[PDB]
């Protein structure tokens, strides 16, 4: 297979920046029949990818000529002169000049903001659940900025990994951060055997991580 | 290993 | 207007098989192909293959053969897709995509998803999530709200009945062991709660279940 590989992977931009998006193939794309077929598409959260250029710098109907593609061979690149918020989304590079067919990884265009440490809340499992024979612990990373963030589970000190969940939010369309869950479950006698339940938050809004913490008595 | 994308399409 | 409706979404146990529909219209059918396209977890692109309308014959993406067939009945303008043996991996969302002769996928359906699952229709369980410590003066009170062990989506959280709306960030659900799993969470001021009361309402309309979930503090 072609290998189509996509630079950068997130794209954080305020509106009115230009953006390039770079994508470098394994080997050149010049079909037979003399056409480069590489292509750039758009996809936007909940919904499906739509063309924007085709054949390196044609643009689809419809597209503003905001956009623009160029490129040979194996390097070609996506610019956009003043990005606007409908512009906001996945651009996947793509090329139908080898079977099979083959996409980049993507490249989310995302909105810029000011940093915003995640707001951490940890809770016990709940009296309904423990009765079931069930014990999740639910960890709550809410309105950070940059979207890179890690979390780590903690028994008595230990680093837990099996029996973790976890789940994240698009960028708000209000304020433009990033939020993310975290639920670890356990088996209600594995919960009973431990006291120190930990969720580690890494971010860069903090040198060190930030730690919310219970212990069940 | 190459094999051009090259389907018979149209009527 | 060019126009490609898929099938429904889909559920099938593990090992079974299902085959999905793709119309279209808003052009002459017989003078363009079409292509499939499957899109996982992190929104990964893979091309399944391309059919001809006329014929039959397609061009098929080798790593496919064991799983998926695409055939077409061109008096339907209708182009399907069997997808057999079917495992988690399978589980993702696939695209009817028209291919004209420049060989350029240019307009797309909206997607069928397809999950693979060994689970019946089941009822979610609710559990609320409270603070373990009291709050400080004058803050912010994060309250949460757990959804576990239902099948299928869609599951809907809302807080107070939609009266509390900043604040609340509902989470992409999870499918694991064949059940899914969310979470809600919901931000007050430490004046309104516990003073007033913060409830979580799930509804599951695939077993025609609602419940409210007080929130209450713990002691």
């Amino acid at each position: 297979d072609v290998v189509m590989t996509q630079t950068p992977l997130s794209l954080p931009v305020s509106l009115g920046d230009q953006a390039s998006i770079s994508c470098r193939c394994s080997q050149s794309l010049v079909h037979r029949n003399g056409n480069t077929n590489l292509h750039w598409y758009l996809q936007k959260s909940g919904q499906s990818p739509k063309l924007l250029i085709y054949k390196v710098s044609n643009r689809f109907s419809g597209v503003p000529d905001r956009f623009s593609g160029s490129g040979s061979g194996t390097d070609f690149t996506l610019k956009i002169s003043r990005v606007e918020a409908e512009d906001l989304g996945v651009y996947f590079c793509s090329q139908s000049t080898y079977v099979p067919l083959t996409f980049g990884v993507g490249t989310k265009l995302e909105l810029k903001r000011a940093d915003a440490a995640p707001t951490v809340s940890i809770f016990p499992p709940s009296s309904e659940q423990l009765t079931s024979g069930g014990a999740s612990v639910v960890c709550f990373l809410n309105n950070f900025y940059p979207k890179d963030i890690n979390v780590k589970w903690k028994i008595d000190g230990s680093e837990r990994q099996n029996g973790v969940l976890n789940s994240w939010t698009d960028q708000d369309s209000k304020d433009s951060t990033y939020s993310m869950s975290s639920t670890l479950t356990l088996t209600k006698d594995e919960y009973e055997r431990h006291n120190s339940y930990t969720c580690e938050a890494t971010h860069k809004t903090s040198t060190s991580p930030i730690v919310k913490s219970f212990n069940r008595n | 290993k190459l094999v051009f994308f090259a389907p018979d399409v149209g009527s | 207007e060019v126009q490609l409706q898929q099938s429904g979404p889909e559920l099938v146990k593990p090992g079974a098989s299902v085959k999905i529909f793709c119309k279209a219209s808003g052009y002459t059918f017989t003078d363009y192909n079409m292509d499939w396209v499957k899109q996982s977890h992190g929104k990964r692109l893979e091309w399944i293959g391309d059919i001809n309308p006329n014929t039959g014959v397609t061009i098929d993406n080798p790593k496919f053969k064991g799983k998926a067939t695409l055939t077409v009945d061109e008096s339907s303008s209708t182009v399907y897709m069997e997808l057999r043996s079917l495992s988690s991996e399978d589980t993702a969302v696939y695209y009817c995509a028209r291919l004209p002769d420049n060989y350029v996928m240019d307009y797309w359906g909206q997607g069928t998803s397809v999950t693979v699952s060994a689970a019946k229709t089941t009822p979610p369980s609710v559990y609320p999530l409270a603070p373990g410590s009291a709050a400080q003066t004058n803050s912010m009170v994060t309250l949460g709200c757990l959804v576990k062990g239902y099948f299928p989506e869609p599951v809907t959280v809302t807080w107070n009945s939609g009266s509390l709306s900043s604040g609340v960030h509902t989470f992409p659900a999870v499918l694991q062991s064949d059940l899914y799993t969310l979470s809600s969470s919901v931000t007050v001021p430490s004046s309104t709660w516990p003073s007033q009361t913060v409830t979580c309402n799930v509804a599951h309309p695939a077993s025609s279940t609602k419940v409210d979930k007080k929130i209450v503090p713990r002691d």
